[PDB]
């Protein structure tokens, strides 16, 4: 029988607009754990600008284990952003579980398309905040 | 294109 630990994080990136314009930023979360004293910590970072050429315009995300002891931790993971009513908004899942070690990350290229995001009439950057669930279900035995 | 891609990836090559 799997054991699984389920735990969340919200971010709020604030001052969106004043991400950079050039390519290349990357802003990352303040880090995160399970209530467990399992020595693991994670972090988001996002891509407002998209990783390369082919993702330029999109948002990319990712879960990121910052710290761990061990070997490998295996992982499902949600992302969804929230919108001015507090509802959810194209989320999208793993499905399956990733293999992390430190320093290793995993999500989605294209999380969402900036034209979308910034289009004020689906409300998900009021008052120039971006909002940020995310879940992770570690997977151990 | 496509609003969002539910295809997962990372920024690195391995582990």
């Amino acid at each position: 029988a799997p054991k699984v630990v389920k735990f969340s994080y919200m971010w709020t990136i604030n001052n969106f607009s004043f991400c950079r314009e050039e390519m290349g930023e990357v802003i990352k979360s303040s880090t995160f754990s399970s209530g467990a004293n399992d020595k693991l910590k994670w972090c988001l970072r996002v891509n407002p600008k998209g990783l390369d050429e082919e993702s330029k315009d999109y948002l990319s995300l990712y879960l990121l284990l910052v710290s761990c002891p061990k070997s490998e931790v295996r992982a499902k993971f949600k992302f969804s952003i929230l919108n001015a009513k507090g509802e959810e908004t194209k989320a999208m899942e793993s499905q399956r579980a990733y293999r992390f070690v430190q320093g290793k990350d995993w999500g989605f290229k294209k999380f969402i398309r900036r034209d979308f995001l910034l289009d004020e009439a689906n409300g998900l950057l009021p008052d120039d905040k971006l909002t940020l669930f995310c879940e992770v279900s570690v997977v151990q035995d | 294109e496509a609003t969002q891609v539910p295809l997962v990836s990372s920024t690195s090559e391995g582990y």
